[PDB]
């Protein structure tokens, strides 16, 4: 964004302005990386109640 | 399970219930006029023959 983009002139004067630029900044988006721990799920216990594994 | 005894068509199915093991007892599917069958309705084809 230029702040002072916009100057009060005198049609009349001849006096020099101080120049300005156009800036560029940058959004950001972080990743995350997530996951789940080991969990045990054997079909021995799940078998010997008569289950599916 | 598919069984023929006896020139006969018999078949049991098993229900296994989620969580559990159960099993139908035995029947015979038979024709629209009865005579029951004599041969499995199962076919096996294969890229040799059938």
């Amino acid at each position: 964004k230029i702040q002072g983009l916009v100057r009060p002139r005198d049609p009349y004067s001849n006096a020099d302005v101080a120049a300005k630029d156009l800036r560029q900044l940058v959004d950001n988006t972080i990743k995350v990386a997530s996951g789940t721990p080991p969990i045990n799920i054997p079909p021995s216990m799940l078998r010997w109640i008569q289950k599916n594994p | 399970e598919l069984r023929l005894v006896d020139g006969t068509y018999w078949q049991r199915t098993w229900r296994e219930n989620d969580g559990q093991l159960y099993v139908d007892d035995w029947i015979s599917p038979t024709k629209a006029d009865g005579s029951q069958f004599d041969e499995i309705p199962f076919v096996i084809f294969g890229s040799k023959n059938n």
